[PDB]
């Protein structure tokens, strides 16, 4: 790793990924994790980050403008 | 409107909009201000005397010690002299971080801000695993020495392998690894709490979890927090004193 | 100025219509009374004090 | 009072010993816990009609990490010193050939020896100081936090750790005292330790500007 | 109260009871019977008479009460006024064991061999307005009382470890002197604060700035009985001396920044600040 940036997620990348992740599902963006019979986007999003199925991965910027990537899997929920 | 542009960055330094850095850590803590909670370290207050009689542990008298740990442990201490050694080295570190205590506060008040309290979790801890306080405890005195040592060690707000960024984590944790110390100390778990050695190890990754969540997430905007939390105590000051 | 506290404040009337404050001593001297007693008989009726 | 001159005098020898350890310069153990008494048997009982002159006053410290690096004071008889008698200044300086050099000022300089000072910026470098305020120690003080003088090389390993220009970190002005008397070089990174309730302590770096 | 009389400001007017002027050619010939039995003792041995003998006197009663309070000496006031004035004035004093305190002023003699009058009448009133003679003229009255709270109380760590608060008494001074007031002897320079941010600055240093504005927000704070986190309290210090010196929170400050021109734009500089862009 060798990474100053946090390995777990941060409160705020949780949000925007969630926020994907069910902007996703609204357009029909096909289900990693299936449904539990939810209608609501949003419920199969947070399903989907407990799975850590989704695929985003994050790119943080420095200072000096170096990159880090981390698959969702990688990062740990903040919540 | 002055302090909206101050914001937190990826690396945590607090910044302004031009990216001067404000400060190197949020709040010289690099913690969440709701994360912090008053605690008491219980060290400065109470005499020197009196300080050293609570964490001396002597294993000399051979009888209190036999009242707050089991058989097969107090004669094992007895026949480790490197045992008795590692007891008698925590006390005598406990006094130094005890000296540093009174040098950061010439008031030396135990109340102090810190963001998990240890005693909260102890209680939790003898209820949830039943412990009795006429039994002894089972865990063995060195055990809980190297339990706050590793639970130091895995805490760290700044991790650098360059020298002086390890520092700077070691600064920024020292008044809760003395607090750490204080409240785990060897002689006090077996004198009162008398905790399991699984319930030790579960308060251990409890305080590791917590700790975690404690550290403040990056990209926060301090300064627009920090201008409008001013404004709410203004209002309650009078116009005229 | 020192010489000007020796001398002592100088009580100086506002009027309308002037460009700068005209001393009440000028002032008494235009309405008329032109003796120094005069004025100060208006400025104080009893010079016990 | 001559006497209480005197005693004056001692305060600001006792503030230039701390200040010279500041900056690093090898200081006589004597000199820093230095007495009045002691003081006053040594240099005379009183200015007027004795010993003391406003001269014999000065102290040659040599730095601890260079022993060439020396730093001479200068004490005048005059409130406000003369153009021509710093330039007598600068030329006992010339005998020592020490460019660091210190003037203490009993009253307030003439504008005409500053401009003086400033034309000569490269050699034979001259720090002005008030008498008045080296009575006092500011870094005794409680408000004033530690400051630590940090080398080149350090200053560059903070900045490489956490991706920081120099100008990013908090900007510390030369006129303010506490520079002035530590005489960080302008540019310099001087880190500074203030106790946190928060965190226990706290180290934060100023540049000097 | 010794160090409080030092540290409070003390005027020729104060200490002197009345002042008056009187014309004597020579102490012989005793316009004013009282001050003869004094003068006739002076009398006997004649000072700066040589040259001439001034017709002007000038006589200054002083309050014993006032000297008192003052813990200042008539003899001790005579050299000072004398000192800085060379031979223009000459001054001479009553015995200290007669009741009434008398100072006599003989203008210069050489002058004789500004109208001689009103220069009597401009020295008296100068010297009364501007005397100075003990205290700072920066503050105007000293306070002596001693705080309950223990923060104010002397802390010491005792060999027990305990810790012990020792009442002291305290001076508070109306104006701001925190300069001179530390110059002072038996006065403690750690201890003693001043309420002005810009005194600190001046005298303190930036840095110290940094932790009394912390610390004035806390107490601000404290005295609503409204409590805010250390975090947000350091930030705002930090922020405002993040430039090394002292910046209001206002529009000119903002002015001054090296935030970029829509910032400026957005401030209601924008005309200005696009042309010169």
């Amino acid at each position: 790793q060798k990474r100053i940036t946090t390995p777990y997620m941060t409160k705020y990348e949780r949000a925007r990924v969630l926020g994907t992740r069910a902007l996703q599902i609204a357009m029909c963006a096909p289900v990693m994790v299936e449904l539990e019979g939810e209608t609501d986007p949003l419920l199969i999003a947070m399903k989907e980050l407990k799975a850590r199925k989704i695929p985003i991965i994050i790119r943080r910027y420095l200072p000096d403008g170096s990159y880090e990537d981390w698959g969702v899997d990688e990062l740990i929920i903040s919540d | 409107k002055s302090m909206e542009s101050v914001m937190v960055k990826y690396d945590a330094t607090v910044r302004n909009s031009i990216n001067q850095v404000v400060q190197l850590r949020y709040g010289e803590d690099g913690l969440a201000g709701e994360s912090v909670e008053f605690q008491n370290l219980a060290t400065l207050k109470p005499s020197n005397k009196a300080f050293e009689k609570k964490f001396r542990f002597d294993y000399t008298n051979e009888r209190a010690l036999r009242r707050t740990l089991q058989e097969d442990l107090v004669k094992d201490v007895l026949s480790n002299a490197h045992i008795q050694n590692e007891l008698e080295r925590e006390f005598e570190r406990m006094r130094e971080d005890r000296e540093v205590l009174r040098v950061i506060f010439p008031t030396g008040d135990s109340k102090v801000v810190l963001p998990c309290n240890l005693l909260r979790m102890i209680w939790n801890a003898q209820k949830i695993f039943h412990i009795n306080p006429r039994l002894p405890s089972d865990l063995h005195p060195i055990k809980v020495v190297e339990g706050v040592k590793e639970l130091s060690k895995k805490l760290v707000i700044v991790n650098g392998d360059d020298p002086l960024s390890r520092q700077a984590q070691e600064n920024a944790t020292l008044l809760f690894n003395i607090h750490l110390r204080s409240t785990l100390c060897s002689r006090r778990m077996a004198e009162e709490f008398r905790l399991s050695g699984e319930a030790f190890d579960w308060l251990l990754g409890e305080i590791e979890s917590k700790f975690n969540q404690a550290i403040a997430h990056p990209g926060e905007m301090v300064g627009a927090l920090a201008a409008q939390s001013l404004g709410e105590p203004a209002t309650q000051m009078t116009l005229n004193t | 100025g020192a010489k000007k506290s020796a001398i002592g404040q100088r009580i100086v009337a506002t009027l309308p219509y002037i460009k700068q404050e005209v001393p009440i001593i000028i002032v008494f001297r235009a309405l008329g009374f032109v003796s120094d007693r005069d004025i100060l008989e208006h400025i104080i009726y009893d010079f016990e004090d | 009072d001559d006497e209480e001159e005197t005693y004056r005098l001692w305060k600001i020898r006792k503030t230039i010993m701390q200040l010279c350890h500041d900056r690093g310069y090898l200081v006589t153990q004597d000199e820093l816990d230095q007495t009045l008494e002691e003081f006053k048997a040594q240099f005379g009982d009183k200015p007027s009609e004795g010993r003391p002159r406003r001269t014999d006053l000065t102290v040659l410290v040599a730095h601890n990490d260079d022993p060439t690096d020396q730093m001479f004071v200068f004490f005048p008889e005059e409130p406000k010193v003369g153009i021509k008698t710093i330039k007598v200044y600068c030329q006992r300086m010339q005998e020592e050939n020490i460019t660091r050099a210190l003037i203490v000022v009993q009253q307030g300089m003439t504008p005409s020896a500053k401009q003086s000072l400033v034309d000569m910026a490269p050699k034979y470098i001259l720090e002005q100081f008030l008498q008045q305020e080296l009575l006092i120690n500011i870094t005794e003080h409680e408000l004033v936090p530690e400051h630590v003088v940090m080398t080149k090389e350090e200053v560059t390993e903070l900045l490489a750790r956490y991706k920081l220009r120099e100008n990013q970190l908090p900007r510390i002005q030369a006129g303010d005292p506490v520079a002035r008397y530590f005489g960080i070089k302008r540019g310099q990174v001087v880190k500074i330790i203030r106790p946190s309730e928060t965190a226990g302590r706290y180290i934060t770096y100023r540049l000097v500007q | 109260k010794d160090i409080l009389c030092r540290l409070e400001h003390t005027t020729l007017r104060k200490v002197t009871a009345n002042t008056a002027i009187y014309y004597d050619p020579n102490p012989q010939s005793t316009v004013v019977a009282e001050d003869q039995e004094w003068v006739n003792v002076y009398y006997e041995m004649p000072d700066f008479d040589v040259a001439r003998i001034s017709p002007w006197l000038l006589r200054v009663e002083l309050d014993r009460k006032h000297m008192t309070d003052r813990k200042l000496t008539m003899e001790q006031i005579a050299e000072k006024i004398n000192a800085g004035f060379g031979d223009d004035l000459n001054c001479i004093f009553n015995d200290d064991n007669a009741e009434k305190l008398v100072l006599r002023i003989r203008i210069m003699n050489s002058d004789e061999n500004m109208d001689d009058d009103v220069f009597l009448r401009c020295i008296e009133s100068n010297m009364l307005t501007d005397m100075t003679l003990q205290g700072i003229e920066q503050i105007s009255k000293v306070y002596m009382h001693l705080p309950q709270t223990d923060n104010k109380k002397k802390i010491i760590i005792t060999e027990d470890g305990e810790f012990k608060a020792l009442q002291e008494w305290i001076l508070e001074t109306d104006g701001v002197s925190l300069m001179r007031v530390l110059s002072e002897k038996d006065v403690d320079p750690v201890r003693t604060t001043s309420n002005d941010i810009v005194e600190i600055f001046t005298v303190l240093g930036i840095e110290a700035v940094r932790k009394a504005l912390e610390r004035e927000l806390y107490h601000v704070i404290s005295f609503d009985g409204s409590y805010v986190n250390y975090r947000h309290l350091a930030l705002l210090c930090d922020t405002m001396t993040c430039r090394g010196h002292l910046m209001a929170i206002t529009r000119h400050g903002v002015n001054r920044q090296d935030t970029g021109p829509l910032m400026k734009c957005s401030f209601e500089e924008t005309v200005d600040v696009l042309m010169e862009a």
